[PDB]
RNA sequence: AGUGGAGCCUGCGGCUUAAUUUGACUCAACACGGGAAACCUCACCCGGCCCGGACACGGACAGGAUUGACAGAUUGAUAGCUCUUUCUCGAUUCCGUGGGUGGUGGUGCAUGGCCGUUGUUGGUGGAGCGAUUUGUCUGGUUAAUUCCGAUAACGAAC
């Protein structure tokens, strides 16, 4: 049957919005002395499920939750 | 009592949901513990393709498998059903729903994948839809070769050789007594009076391009006798070289 | 020149090797020959009604459908129509045929300009070497 | 288990399957205030 | 009794418009599409985000690939599909490239699945080498090859 052209037309979508890639960032949870002890610089949630692992995101004036979205002031 | 109102609101909200921000009481739903009474009231047989998309986003992002597993076999694969006898085609919302719902493969395995080709009424359509799906997605070797094993132990239907073929075309290494369990399947094919569909044939087929380095003598020639009682005019000559051009180990 | 004339047609293809290209004999001489060069349009027939449809990619502006507007299309499965009306503000239009269009189908449409040619005319011409193959 | 068995060279891995086959609050008011106070600002109908 | 003359409403052309969606033009074109459309109902227009497959090759990822996310700032829109906050989520990976390679395609062709019962034209005979003709007709009758009757025709199926 009858062929088409296939039109080609040329659009730059190479320029796509990534977010910001964090390279270790475990060393900002915890200082570690000289000795050897463990400093927490960040605060433990002392949720249901999800205690004892999990640090929070310091803002301007608060602490935030990651997993189960803790409020405080 | 008094949750029974905000939950019959966004019942009412996701009759009518087309996009936006969710109400922040549905987000919280797998941290519920009486989860399935909530569900009902929201009656997920009324919500429209992008609630229900945004709903698997959301199961599949808490984690704990028995639930997406519950919630799968429960709601999403009897709307699949029903939506592919109506529309004679899936829509774009439920098509990423069931990618998102393929975040989590465990889940879906169990839920989507296993019920469908063992409850035995799954249609051609329902399969290719399927099992495109299940291409598009990058899977793990272990969750795909224990699929490939469960398909393989169970009754034959015209929709599984689909599935069947498909996860071969991933290409994975197998274990072998995944590889041990097909090759009885396609010799319980052996002796079957039945007239065969030709995508039995290029199931059996693309195993033989792939699968060739890890097929030992017995089991070559025990394929070669397949070919030989099970012809085709086309496929068969192509399996029948790709078995004389194969090298062991 | 007055015919009969032989023509010979010779490229300079490198390191002064002609390559002769093509061969014939002189024609009628007259400038009154024209010449046309023919740049064809193609447009894709994307909403099919009976007897008419509405028509993308051809153009993309609203008032060059306008311009073109006298010009007739016709179609690679043998269609012959017209453009009745542009509707988008992009080269969306409507196009009047004679029969239905497929869905397969294309709608195309020939425009026509005289050319003439340059004048790169002088009589040196290198000495060729002598020609070997390659 | 079938008969026929792969016999030589090497198994990379085990592969594990007697998982699959042998399978088969303040938060509740604080989220429902916030979705109330949320549809409350849907009309506000009072500040100028 | 009216219509055609007047005003209004509605339909079809024609005119404007970015759009004033659309098949049908003397019955079967003409309040048909239940079509009395302020959002959906809409096929039309003007703008704005999102991503759009498998496979091969080259990268990153366990020195996190990526998902999800409270509050505040933005665009026409509560855009965690961006910023401050980067907190959790453990591979369920996403970044280029190359293929008239492609598939939740379109369309045509071939042939089969789901349900049960066992006025026109032939069969035989006659006429003609044949196209054809008789039946299917003088008369009366009938909406009608219907019926009465005649009869190289006798029986029928729809
Ligand atoms: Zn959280």
């Amino acid at each position: 049957a009858k062929k088409r052209k296939k039109k080609s037309y040329t659009t730059p979508k190479k320029n796509k919005h990534k977010r910001k890639k964090v390279k270790l960032a475990v060393l900002k949870y915890y200082k570690v002395d000289e000795n050897g002890k463990i400093s927490r610089l960040r605060r433990e949630c002392p949720s249901d499920e999800c205690g004892a692992g999990v640090f929070m995101a310091s803002h301007f004036d608060r602490h935030y939750c990651g997993k189960c979205c803790l409020t405080y002031c | 009592p008094r949750v029974l109102e905000v939950y019959r609101g966004v019942r009412e909200v996701l009759s009518k949901y087309r996009s936006g921000k969710l109400p922040k009481a549905f987000k919280i739903i797998p941290a519920l513990s009486n989860w399935e009474q909530i569900l009902y009231v929201t009656e997920p047989e009324a919500w429209t393709a992008a609630a229900m998309y945004q709903a698997t986003r959301i199961f599949a992002s808490n984690l704990k498998e028995r639930m997406a597993q519950r919630f799968y076999n429960l709601v999403l694969l009897p709307r699949v059903r029903d939506d592919v006898a109506e529309y004679k085609r899936l829509n774009f919302h439920l098509y990423m729903a069931l990618k998102k719902a393929l975040f989590k493969p465990g889940a879906w395995f169990k839920g989507i994948l296993i019920p469908l080709c063992e409850s035995g009424t799954c249609t051609l359509r329902e399969a290719i839809i399927v099992g495109s799906i299940i291409t598009k997605c990058s899977i793990p070797v272990l969750h795909s070769s224990a699929a490939m094993l469960k398909i393989a132990e169970m009754e034959y239907s015209g929709a599984n050789s689909i599935f069947l073929r498909l996860l071969l075309d991933k290409k994975y290494a197998l274990p072998y007594r995944v590889l041990d369990a097909l090759v009885f399947h396609f010799l319980g094919f052996r002796t079957e009076k039945r007239e065969l569909p030709v995508l039995w044939h290029q199931c059996l087929l693309t195993l033989v391009q792939r699968y060739k380095a890890d097929l030992a003598t017995d089991q070559k020639e025990a394929l070669l006798e397949l070919l030989r009682l099970q012809p085709h005019p086309q496929l068969s000559p192509e399996i029948r070289r790709e078995l004389q051009s194969a090298v062991p180990r | 020149t007055f015919p009969p004339a032989s023509v010979l047609l010779f490229k300079q293809k490198s390191n002064g090797m002609h390559s002769l290209i093509a061969t014939g004999h002189l024609m009628s001489v007259d400038p009154d020959r024209m010449v046309i060069k023919r740049v064809v349009l193609s447009g894709h027939p994307f909403k099919i009604f009976t007897k008419m449809a509405v028509v993308r990619y051809m153009f993309f502006n609203r008032e060059d459908v306008l311009w073109f507007k006298p010009v007739e299309l016709r179609t690679k499965w043998g269609r012959r129509g017209h453009i009745k009306e542009p509707l988008g503000t992009h080269g969306h239009m409507k196009c009047s045929f004679d029969g239905k269009l497929k869905s397969q189908d294309t709608v195309l449409m020939n425009l026509y300009k005289r050319v003439f040619p340059k004048w790169t005319y002088d009589p040196y011409v290198p000495e060729p070497v002598p020609w070997l193959k390659s | 288990s079938s008969v026929m068995r792969r016999n030589e060279q090497l198994t990379l891995h085990d592969e594990r399957f007697e998982k699959f086959y042998e399978q088969y609050s303040n938060r509740l008011q604080e989220v429902l205030n916030d979705y109330y106070k949320e549809k409350a600002e849907n009309c506000v109908k009072l500040n100028t």
